[PDB]
């Protein structure tokens, strides 16, 4: 079986859920997260509910999990492939960081683009230069890629 | 006009400037003194980004006002 | 056992890096397809072989049971090598041993280091071709 | 040795105990009485198994970031 912390983790995930956030392990690979996290209200996501995928590789706590959106999304954060620039996810990450601390780091993400410190380049440069008009972009590709998925 | 730029070290150096001397003068003047290509380089002064076809007077850098030098990453 | 979508995310990472002196090549054939599952391969014909110097461009699939189950190659350059169809240019898994005998830790640069490898095969090395350049449709 | 340092900068000792508990954040069981913990400059305290493999890739406590070198 897994380490007993990824058990332990597991079991207060599925008990205590993160608001706004479901997230099970796969019934044949208890490291591998279906994730479907719910667009912040207040953001241009809200009524979006965005498919994610994470995964705990075998250093785990030692390595960070690995996390992707599987539905496409307008942040400054998030590429083309779904790829996710967050501190945490890389040099910021600890050992004493859990997966539930990861998923509400990336809610919030959500609620709080980061267009200063960009992955997606052209979407970060829109942020910049015309905030509004790329919320109504977010907007859009919520009603586009994020409603009944 | 005399200006320092400082690296993350704490060195210091000082350039011959003029008030109308163009951000990549001074990185072209960064670079014959420390070996440092201009597209390498971030100047930053009281907080702001420096852009390279602006000019030192733009940002108000009056005499013996301190640059900031890093370095000019990919991007995060 | 291996999830599909970060392993082929590393395969794009190393993908982009280029390996070795740079006689196969693989990435993304659409670089916003979130499925990850269409790729383009090149491969430089090896030396002492008639295939020499010759760039062959390919297409590999990736399908939901990768890398649990092989991917699909086909070649877009006409070539004549055993296992490759003479109309489609599709690949049979039976005919190359790593697709024949896949396993979960191969990978896209394998399958493309061994079909080149095959290429250097006695069976296949004095294969007369056809002119450079050519494609099946 | 990066385990040398470890030594230099931190104090490793058995727990002492015996619902108002410790925990280690790393492997999230109770530190028991007995058992081989490390309390690092900031205070923080762990199983020594469970720093140690952390502290061998950084030099930073888990908990709040705090390099084990840092003086003052
Ligand atoms: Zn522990
Ligand atoms: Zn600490």
């Amino acid at each position: 079986g897994l380490p007993r912390r990824i058990i332990k983790e597991t079991q207060r995930l599925l008990a205590e859920p993160v608001p706004g956030i479901k997230a099970e392990p796969d019934e044949s690979n208890a490291r591998y997260f279906h994730v479907v996290i719910a667009g912040p209200q207040d953001s241009p996501f809200e009524g979006g509910t965005f498919k994610l995928e994470l995964f705990l590789p075998e250093e785990y706590p030692m390595a960070a999990p690995k996390v992707r959106f599987m539905t496409k999304i307008y942040h400054p954060n998030v590429d083309k492939l779904g790829r996710i620039k967050l501190d945490i996810l890389t040099d910021q990450w600890s050992p004493a960081l859990q997966i539930r601390t990861v998923l509400l780091s990336i809610q919030a993400l959500l609620s709080a683009p980061n267009p200063d410190d960009p992955l997606a380049n052209d979407v970060a440069e829109q942020w910049k230069t015309n905030e509004a008009q790329a919320i109504e972009t977010a907007r859009a590709w919520t009603r586009l890629y994020a409603m009944n998925n | 006009m005399q200006i320092f730029v400082k690296t993350l070290t704490g060195k210091t150096i000082t350039l011959e400037v003029e008030p109308s001397d163009t951000i990549e003068n001074v990185k072209a003047k960064i670079q014959d003194k420390e070996g440092i290509p201009p597209d390498q380089q971030r100047l930053i002064f009281a907080g702001k980004q420096l852009e390279d076809g602006r000019t030192l007077s733009d940002y108000n850098i009056q005499k013996e006002s301190t640059l900031h030098l890093v370095l000019r990453l990919r991007g995060g | 056992k291996v999830p599909r979508n970060f392993r082929l995310l590393e395969e794009l990472e190393e993908g982009q890096k280029g390996v070795g002196d740079g006689t196969v090549a693989w990435g993304l054939e659409d670089d916003e397809d979130m499925t990850l599952t269409r790729w383009t391969g090149m491969i430089i014909g090896p030396p002492r072989t008639n295939y020499e110097n010759r760039i062959y461009s390919l297409k590999v699939e990736c399908g939901p049971k990768y890398p649990e189950a092989p991917p699909s190659v086909r070649f877009v350059t006409k070539i004549n090598m055993n296992g490759i169809n003479n109309s489609s240019g599709m690949v049979d898994a039976r005919s190359i041993p790593v697709l024949a005998k896949w396993q979960n830790s191969y990978s896209i640069k394998v399958v493309l280091q061994e079909l080149r490898r095959l290429m250097m095969s006695k069976e296949n090395m004095k294969l007369p071709q056809p002119p450079e350049g050519q494609t099946y449709n | 040795a990066v385990q040398n340092t470890i030594e230099r900068f931190t104090f490793p000792h058995k727990y002492k105990k015996d619902d108002t508990d410790e925990k280690c954040t790393i492997c999230l069981s109770m530190l028991e009485d007995g058992e081989d913990v490390r309390r690092l400059p900031c205070m923080h305290l762990f199983h020594q198994l469970c720093v140690d493999q952390w502290l061998a890739m950084s030099k930073k406590c888990p908990i709040c970031r705090v390099d084990i070198e840092t003086q003052l």
